[PDB]
């Protein structure tokens, strides 16, 4: 009794679906897209299945280095 | 809408079963469309394992319970547990799946359209849980049914091509039972047995002819039971006994149910006669003991005298005495000496593991079961990677033996819960306060205090 | 009603759905950011870089075996500013160096204060005695302890906990091996507070549903009572006769039952908290001596304390090549403790 | 003399609770 | 009346100090055993071979224990599930030897336990309670039968039973750990949220109810005197109560029904509890927790480790340093 | 009734994420090594 | 890095011929190997007899030679022990017991090249982890 129209009239109206039967499928394709589309290993800096190692490499690129990690991270990645 | 409310029935929509208590139509309903889930279960079930099963792999490779109940009736297979005919299992699939139809068309038209009592529409089939006569007799029918569900099986055995018998001389193999044990002293000597190790209760019959003999002792007593309770009402002392209501006699039944699920999960367990490890795989202690009989094969085989080779400890690293002084299997899997198989008692004589036996006639057959049984042991986790907890991806196997015993003590286990809720709801609502206490006749207020 | 700072007051203290106050403004920003920063690295971000592992739902982890990891050892106790020194301002360094880790930390501590705030806030507005907030003292006892002070007494970040369903059983168990923690009678108070709550939650609501007095018609009790009623809606009188003569004692006053259900579960995460600082610095509940003197000049005595250090040496052999991999320990086979076969 | 004292505590334990069962203060209505 | 008909009468008393009951009759001689053997043999049994390996461990105090390591030790791996009572043994002392204090202790125990929760039942019928104190008691007794009797029969020995002792008790967790991933189990899981929420809903409680009890005494006073037993009024403001925590979340997030709320506060750690029994029940069948050991590979093949590999090999050290000289063979298969 | 209110607010700083994120995590589980 | 055709080129004979597997045949020979030898053999290493492992070290030193696909799917044919001195058909899986190995029964030769470059392509891939056994999990 606060105020703000009851959840359960909102979500039972027909304008409430028209409105959301667009911007929920049009949220959870951009969610697919930035994965399918690969951008969320380049915004995020996560390995591909094929950039965890290099071909005969077979240590892991720990950062070693506090203030030059970033350049370390830099370098592993050539 | 008769009874379909909190307002109307006094339960709420969460306990509303309990809204049927008094209407026996509607509760018939429920009851038989409820038998249909189960026997649609099985049907569907059962159409599932033969639609993925590959023959020639091991049942207990597969994920499999029902096929192996078929097959332990001896449909299907022959020799060693080697499926010879899928259509048995396919037969047992499909006649199951039509009944369901059957049931759940019964059980939805009680349910929805029938009479939502029975007693005006019938005497016969009308009935009040406080008649104690009805229900004895109602419970007199079921134990006619269920006398003659055991005759079936004695039926099968001995009449329509026996049952599979991993203990056959020369080889597993199904086998007609016609001498089945009737001796009363060996047939209920049996429910006189300790439960602790060694003995086992009713889990360690180990042949067929004791099973069998069972069943014939089982059906008769039920129909026999049953022609009682149908001609009888029950004496003073159980009517001052017990509380007479459906929600008593639900209580005793989950209780019974309880018991029925903790005996059914220690069975699959332990028992390697009516649950064949040729179907369910090896039991936990034949696995170990395999285990322990692998090394001991190998190691002789390269030359070790297993008799006198001592362990870390003192103990023989392959042979020791059981407390008893019996030979048995060293290593941690001294626990499990009374472990019995077809595989391993070829090697036993009257003092336990016989060293010659063992030195000279141990068979490549011998081997191999050891082989595959230490390699199928019944852990893995819940995802189905089999093997220690400690075991890299790669296997996928969990025990039928582990799916069956895990289930069952999960069932058996809520099922004495609900006993509990049930008995001593039963008990409170019998004596009028199961839904509080009289603000004015509260009973501690007239007891005198305890200090 | 007056200048903009009653003004303000007012539109904070609205009576609505969410309740805001002049504390929402530091708890909504900072559970925010914690809440979306750990959706976002469990999703999203690796522990490559500062681990050695995948973490994320793009690597294939599940909800189980998710987290956002420390940093590597060798950032000791950076902040990790995004700005800082570390990552420049480089978003994608920041998260391949763990800068999510002190992120959620940090925002999750502001958090708690806020939410310790806002207990006070609401308690304050609505005219109640604030022990709420008091009894939230012990999850902010913990959270402090475990996810900051621990790791500030050690080499670095890197030993807090990472945030994980996983990474916590990897805590729990790297807890046992090296400081053997089960000994710890700070943990084994925790033990019993915790324990004992649940305790006290379990027989407290079984009680009051059993004792209930009949207030209505229905099988079903619950719409038989009303938060304006006047009346207890069960017996104490009866409840306290049950249990006087089940158990042999029982509460009879209910004010002190609710302070005792308040005060247990408190006190035991306190405890556990301070056992927590001692562990920063490595002052473990490790060893009996008088044990250890015996053990080491009777080969035939052994009890359960002996045993269990043998399970945390094997602890620490196994676990520590991959768990502390800026070590670069590498350990021969014949090195490592192994009983008979296994 | 530790396993003196474990066992005088555990003793002490045992007589407080026989105080305070037979020996409490009684409820009173 | 008769003899038996007065003993009836006084067995079932509603006036007796502690009521005795029918359950009672069988629950106080076996927790009277089971008490009386466990102190004599914490105090004073000899050490025990717990894997019959001639290898035993000592327990009690006079024997080089304190509180924190003693334990009553399992009886010995070489009796396995076979029932070892004081008779058949040759000796008390191959009884000692041997672990028979703790089945002796441990069968009483679970005897005497399930009859405290029969009992539980047998009082509230005769006060004209509800029943159901005696359901919220299966979940503290399902974990006790849980760690002494399932686990032993699944594994097939008693000398895998919990130890009764503190150090014991820890042995055993650690062990299960190796052998089961229990923490990777959902039900284990389950029960920390039944045990963590138990603890966090206590706490609640306590804080909501001691917030809004009503003004009834000088500052002076302890509060607690403002509550008399037995008065027939509340003693706090429960509108106040959810006034408070209906704001701190959000109105619905919150009860204003105590029934409901109390019902709450006994379901959800007897539910989760009886979650953690069925965790260590169906272990006790080797159906043991989440295994993703090597789940994530990378293109080539390479095993890309997770948190779950981490906890695989402080496992892997619990599993080869555990009962050191009792295995022989190179799979611990119980 | 107004339609955006502080609550409104909260929903949608959950509620929106929340979708993005459950597409990026089913686009998930086509990926392959 | 990537399972490229050069991890997938094993030796095809003794006599130093090769073989380049497809994926297919990589993704085939793990299948069948998980159908048909894990049970034993799973990571290189054997559970009923831990002497002798799957490395290719160690098969290149027995008798006759098991480090090439030719030797290996002989193996799978008539299995011998390690001095090629008996052989152990009864009590191995192979295609002369697939009365007794069921598993064994529509294994083709297609089937057993596939298993045999698993075994070979698999160290290359894992290193001392493929029959290393728990110290390298
Ligand atoms: C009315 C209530 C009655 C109350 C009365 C209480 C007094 C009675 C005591 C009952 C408890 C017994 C405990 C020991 C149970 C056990 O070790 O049971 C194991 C036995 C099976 O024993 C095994 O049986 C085996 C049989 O196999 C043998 O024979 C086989 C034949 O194929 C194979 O060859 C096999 O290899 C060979 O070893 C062997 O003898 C084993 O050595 C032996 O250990 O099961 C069995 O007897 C049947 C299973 C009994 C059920 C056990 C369930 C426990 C219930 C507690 C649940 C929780 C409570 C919750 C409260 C909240
Ligand atoms: C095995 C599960 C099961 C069964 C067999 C029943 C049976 C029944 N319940 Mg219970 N119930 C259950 C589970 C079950 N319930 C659960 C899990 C809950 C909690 C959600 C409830 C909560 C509940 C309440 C609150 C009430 C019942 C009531 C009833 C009865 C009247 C139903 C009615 O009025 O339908 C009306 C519904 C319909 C007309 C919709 C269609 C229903 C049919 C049966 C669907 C059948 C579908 C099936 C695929 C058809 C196959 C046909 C084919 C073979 C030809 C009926 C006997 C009522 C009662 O007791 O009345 C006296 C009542 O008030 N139930
Ligand atoms: C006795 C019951 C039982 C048992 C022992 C099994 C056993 C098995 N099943 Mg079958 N099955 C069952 C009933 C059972 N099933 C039912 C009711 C269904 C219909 C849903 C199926 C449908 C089915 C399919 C479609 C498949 C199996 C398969 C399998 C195998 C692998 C199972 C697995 O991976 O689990 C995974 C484990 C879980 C999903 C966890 C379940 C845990 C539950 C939720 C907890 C229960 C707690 C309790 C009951 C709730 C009470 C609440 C409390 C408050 C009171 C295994 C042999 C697989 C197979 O290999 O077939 C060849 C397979 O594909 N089953
Ligand atoms: C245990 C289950 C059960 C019980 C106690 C009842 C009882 C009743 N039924 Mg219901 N019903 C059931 C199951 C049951 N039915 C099933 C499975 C179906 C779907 C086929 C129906 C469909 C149904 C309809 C459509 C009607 C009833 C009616 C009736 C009433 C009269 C029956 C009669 O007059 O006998 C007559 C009996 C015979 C002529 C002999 C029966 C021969 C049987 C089939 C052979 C027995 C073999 C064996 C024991 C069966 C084993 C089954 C097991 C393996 C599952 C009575 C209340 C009527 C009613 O409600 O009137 C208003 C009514 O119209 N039933
Ligand atoms: C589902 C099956 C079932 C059910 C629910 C009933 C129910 C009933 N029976 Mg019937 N009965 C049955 C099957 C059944 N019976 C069969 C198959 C037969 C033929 C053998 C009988 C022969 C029979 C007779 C002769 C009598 C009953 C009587 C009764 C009534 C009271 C029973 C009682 O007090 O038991 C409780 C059991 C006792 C009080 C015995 C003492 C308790 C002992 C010590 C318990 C020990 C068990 C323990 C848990 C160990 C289990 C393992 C064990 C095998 C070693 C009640 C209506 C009585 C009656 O009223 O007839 C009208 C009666 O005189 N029944
Ligand atoms: C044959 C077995 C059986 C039968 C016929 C009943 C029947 C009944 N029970 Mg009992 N019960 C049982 C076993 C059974 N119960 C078991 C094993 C337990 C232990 C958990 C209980 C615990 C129980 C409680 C606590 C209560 C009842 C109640 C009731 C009544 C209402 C049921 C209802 O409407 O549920 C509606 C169904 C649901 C809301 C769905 C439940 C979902 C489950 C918990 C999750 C399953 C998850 C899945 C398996 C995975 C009804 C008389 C009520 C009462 O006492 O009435 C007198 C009540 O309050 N039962
Ligand atoms: C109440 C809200 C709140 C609080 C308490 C915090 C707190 C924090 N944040 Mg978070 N943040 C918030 C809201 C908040 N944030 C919001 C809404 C966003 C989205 C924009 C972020 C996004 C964010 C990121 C991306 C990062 C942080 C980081 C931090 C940490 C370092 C902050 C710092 O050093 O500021 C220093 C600034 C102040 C203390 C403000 C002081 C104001 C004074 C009193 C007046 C002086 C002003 C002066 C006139 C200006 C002259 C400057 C001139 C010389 C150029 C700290 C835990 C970092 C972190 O977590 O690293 C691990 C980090 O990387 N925050
Ligand atoms: C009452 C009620 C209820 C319940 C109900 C029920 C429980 C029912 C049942 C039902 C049932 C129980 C049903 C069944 C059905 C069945 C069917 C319908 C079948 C069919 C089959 C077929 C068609 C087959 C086919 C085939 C063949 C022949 C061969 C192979 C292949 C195949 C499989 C294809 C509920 C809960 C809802 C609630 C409300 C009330
Ligand atoms: C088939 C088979 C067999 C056989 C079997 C038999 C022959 C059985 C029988 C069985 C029986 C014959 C059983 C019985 C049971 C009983 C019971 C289970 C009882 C119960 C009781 C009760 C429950 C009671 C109660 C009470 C009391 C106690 C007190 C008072 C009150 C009252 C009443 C409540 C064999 C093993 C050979 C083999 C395999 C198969
Ligand atoms: C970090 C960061 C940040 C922030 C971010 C954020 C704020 C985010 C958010 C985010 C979010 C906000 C997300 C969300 C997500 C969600 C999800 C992902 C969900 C899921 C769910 C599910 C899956 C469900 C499940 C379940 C349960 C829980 C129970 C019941 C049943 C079921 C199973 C259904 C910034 C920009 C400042 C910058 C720096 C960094
Ligand atoms: C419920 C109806 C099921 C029909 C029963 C089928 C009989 S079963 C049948 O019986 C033969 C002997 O006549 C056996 O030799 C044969 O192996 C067996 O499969
Ligand atoms: C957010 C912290 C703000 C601290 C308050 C600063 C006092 S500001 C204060 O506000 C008055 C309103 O009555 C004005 O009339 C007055 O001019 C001004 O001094
Ligand atoms: O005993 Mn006690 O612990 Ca159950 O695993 Mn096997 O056994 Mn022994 O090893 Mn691991
Ligand atoms: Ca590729
Ligand atoms: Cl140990
Ligand atoms: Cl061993
Ligand atoms: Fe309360």
């Amino acid at each position: 009794t606060t105020g703000e129209r009851p959840f359960s009239d909102i979500i039972t109206s027909v304008r409430y679906w028209v409105i959301h039967s667009i911007t929920i499928p049009a949220l959870f394709i951009a969610g697919w897209l930035f994965v399918s589309t690969g951008l969320a290993y380049d915004v995020f800096g996560t390995p591909r299945p094929d950039s965890y190692y290099a071909q005969e490499q077979r240590s892991i690129p720990l950062v070693t280095d506090r203030f030059e990690a970033k350049q370390q991270v830099e370098t592993f990645l050539e | 809408a008769t009874n379909r409310d909190q307002e109307s029935s006094g339960f709420a929509w969460w306990a509303g079963n309990a809204r049927l208590i008094n209407l026996s139509g509607k509760l018939l309903g429920a009851h038989v469309a409820h038998a249909g889930l189960i026997v649609f279960w099985a049907g569907a079930m059962t159409l599932f394992e033969l639609a993925h099963f590959i023959p020639e792999k091991p049942m207990y490779e597969q994920g499999l319970i029902l096929i192996p109940h078929i097959a332990t009736l001896g449909w299907g297979v022959g020799p060693g547990g080697e499926v010879v005919d899928t259509f048995p299992f396919f037969v047992v699939g499909v006649v199951h799946l039509i009944s369901s139809a059957v049931l759940g068309f019964g059980g939805v038209y009680h349910a929805i359209r029938g009479p939502e009592t029975l007693e005006e529409y019938s005497s016969f089939f009308g009935y009040d849980w406080k008649d104690k006569n009805k229900m004895t007799t109602i419970l007199g029918f079921h134990l006619i049914v269920l006398g003659i569900g055991a005759l079936l099986l004695v039926a099968k055995a001995m009449f329509f091509g026996g049952l599979y018998d991993t203990w056959a001389p020369g080889g597993g193999d199904v086998r007609v039972i016609t001498n089945p044990t009737l001796d009363p002293r060996v047939i209920f000597g049996y429910l006189l047995k300790s439960p602790f190790g060694g003995e086992g209760w009713i889990v360690s019959v180990n042949n067929l002819e004791d099973v069998v003999g069972g069943h014939i002792w089982i059906g008769l007593i039920c129909i026999a039971g049953g022609i009682w309770h149908i001609l009888t009402t029950p004496f003073g002392w159980a009517r001052r006994a017990f509380i007479w209501s459906g929600e008593a006699y639900l209580s005793y039944s989950l209780g019974a149910l309880s018991m029925m699920g903790f005996i059914a999960t220690c069975f699959v367990w332990f028992n390697n006669t009516v649950y064949p490890s040729e179907f369910y795989g090896p039991t936990g202690p034949e696995a170990s003991q395999a285990q322990a009989m692998t090394f001991l094969i190998r190691d002789q085989k390269l030359g070790a005298n297993v008799g006198s080779a001592q362990g870390p400890t003192g103990l023989g690293k392959y042979l020791m005495r059981s407390p008893t002084g019996e030979i048995i299997f060293g290593g941690e899997t001294m626990r499990f000496w009374d472990f019995r198989g077809p595989w391993l008692e070829p090697l036993r004589g009257p003092n336990g593991l016989d060293l010659n036996k063992i030195k000279n006639d141990i068979q490549p057959w011998q081997e191999r079961r050891a082989a595959e049984y230490m390699t199928h042991a019944p852990l893995g986790s819940l995802n189905s990677v089999g093997g220690v907890a400690t075991e890299i991806n790669s296997v996928n196997f969990v025990s039928p033996r582990s799916w069956l015993a895990t289930s069952h003590f999960v069932l058996a286990f809520f099922f004495l819960v609900g006993h509990l809720w049930h008995a001593g709801r039963a008990r409170a609502a019998a004596a009028g306060f199961e839904k509080g206490i009289d603000r004015e006749s509260e009973p501690v207020l007239s007891m005198p205090s305890l200090d | 009603e007056r200048g903009w700072f009653d003004i303000l007051d007012d539109w904070l203290k609205r009576d609505r759905f969410v309740f805001v106050g002049w504390s929402g403004i530091l708890l909504f920003p900072c559970a925010y950011l914690a809440l979306g920063g750990w959706l976002t690295g469990t999703t999203f971000v690796t522990s490559w870089y500062t681990h050695g592992l995948a973490s994320s739902y793009l690597e294939g982890c599940n909800f189980l075996t998710v987290a956002v990891s420390t940093p590597a050892n060798s950032m000791g106790h950076s902040l990790l500013l995004l700005w800082g020194p570390e990552a420049q301002g480089d978003f994608t360094r920041w998260c391949q160096l763990g800068g999510l880790w002190t992120f959620i930390a940090l925002h999750g501590a502001f958090g708690l204060i806020g939410f310790m705030l806002r207990q006070f806030e609401i308690a304050r507005l609505v005219g109640v005695r604030p022990y709420n907030a008091i009894a939230f003292s012990a999850p902010i006892a913990v959270f402090v302890s475990v996810f900051l002070i621990y790791p500030l007494g050690q080499s670095s970040w890197f030993f807090a906990p990472s945030f994980g369903v996983a990474a916590i059983f990897r805590f729990l168990l790297f807890f046992q091996g090296f400081h053997n923690w089960t000994l710890n009678p700070f943990h084994m108070m925790g033990v019993a507070g915790v324990l004992g709550g649940a305790l006290l939650c379990a027989i407290h609501g079984a009680t009051v549903e059993n004792t209930l007095f009949q207030d209505g018609e229905g099988a079903s009790t619950f719409r038989a009572f009303n938060p304006t009623q006047a009346e207890e809606t069960y017996s104490m009188v009866t409840a306290n006769r049950f249990w006087s003569q089940i158990f042999g004692i029982a509460f009879s006053n209910k004010r002190w039952l609710h302070f005792f259900m308040l005060f247990v579960p408190v006190t035991g995460l306190w405890m556990s908290a301070i056992g927590v600082v001692g562990l920063a610095l490595n002052l473990r509940s490790y060893d009996f001596i008088s044990q250890e003197i015996r053990a080491a000049e009777d080969p035939e005595f052994e009890t359960f304390y002996t045993k269990n250090l043998l399970l945390n040496e094997g602890i620490r052999a196994w676990m520590a090549p991959q768990d502390q991999p800026h070590e670069n320990f590498v350990f021969p086979e014949e090195v490592l403790p192994r009983g008979n076969a296994l | 003399m530790e396993t003196i004292t474990y066992v005088f505590i555990f003793a002490c334990i045992i007589a407080l609770f026989f105080f305070a069962i037979f020996f409490r203060e009684p409820p009173r209505i | 009346a008769n003899l038996w008909e007065r003993f009836c009468n006084w067995v079932t008393s509603t006036d007796n100090r502690l009521y005795v009951g029918w359950f009672g009759v069988i629950m106080i001689p076996t927790l009277l055993a089971a008490t009386i053997c466990f102190v004599i043999a914490f105090i004073a049994a000899p050490p025990v071979d717990i894997d019959g390996i001639r290898e035993p461990v000592s327990g009690s105090l006079l024997y080089g224990n304190n509180i924190i390591t003693g334990a009553v030790v399992p009886s010995s791996n070489a009796i396995g599930l076979h029932f070892y009572p004081i008779w058949e043994a040759a000796s008390l002392d191959e009884w000692l030897y041997n672990g028979g204090p703790y089945q002796l202790i441990i069968f009483h125990f679970l005897l005497g336990a399930s009859c405290y929760m029969g009992r539980q039942w047998e009082l509230s019928y005769r006060l004209g309670m509800r029943p159901w104190i005696c359901v919220a008691y299966s979940a503290p007794l399902a974990s006790a039968f849980a760690v002494f009797l399932i686990y032993p029969i699944g594994q097939g020995s008693f000398s895998d039973g919990m130890p009764l002792g503190i150090s014991g008790t820890f042995n055993f967790m650690i062990v299960f750990q190796a052998e089961h991933n229990i923490l990777m189990h959902p039900f284990h899981q389950l029960g920390v949220a039944g045990v963590f929420g138990g603890a966090l809903f206590c706490a609640m409680h306590g804080s909501l109810v001691t917030s809004s009890l009503i003004r009834e005494t000088t500052e002076t006073e302890s509060a607690n005197y403002g509550y008399k037993f037995g008065q027939e009024e509340e003693t706090y403001n429960i509108v106040a109560a959810h006034g408070y925590f209906g704001r701190l979340i959000f109105q619905y997030a919150s009860f204003n029904n105590s029934r409901s709320l109390h019902f709450f506060l006994a379901a959800w750690p007897v539910v989760g509890v009886w979650f953690a029994a069925l965790g260590i029940s169906t272990m006790a069948f080797n159906l043991n927790g989440f295994n993703f050991n090597h789940s994530v590979i990378d293109a080539k093949g390479n095993v890309i480790n997770t948190w779950a590999d981490i906890i695989n090999r402080a496992n892997l050290g619990m599993e080869v340093m555990h009962e050191r000289n009792a295995h022989n063979f190179p799979l611990d298969l119980a | 009734y107004p339609i955006f209110t502080v609550r409104w607010v909260a929903v949608h700083t959950l509620a929106v994420p929340t979708i993005f994120f459950l597409g990026a995590i089913a686009a998930m589980q086509f990926i392959q090594r | 890095a990537e399972l490229t055709p050069e991890v997938l080129t094993v030796p095809l004979n003794s006599e130093g011929k090769t073989i380049t597997l497809t994926e297919k045949q990589y993704l085939e020979g793990k299948r069948l190997f998980q159908y048909a030898c894990a049970s034993c053999h799973v990571g290189g290493i054997t559970k009923t007899n831990p002497s002798l492992d799957l490395r290719t070290e160690t098969l290149a030193l027995a008798t006759p030679p098991r480090d090439n696909i030719e030797g290996l799917v002989d193996y799978m044919k008539n299995p011998t022990t390690y001095d090629g001195e008996q052989e152990i058909a009864e009590v191995h899986p192979s295609l002369r017991s697939a009365d007794i190995f069921p598993k064994m029964r529509n294994l083709t030769e297609k089937d057993l090249v596939a298993i045999a470059g698993h075994i070979l392509v698999e160290p290359k891939i894992l290193g001392d982890k493929w029959g290393g056994g728990k110290v390298y999990y």
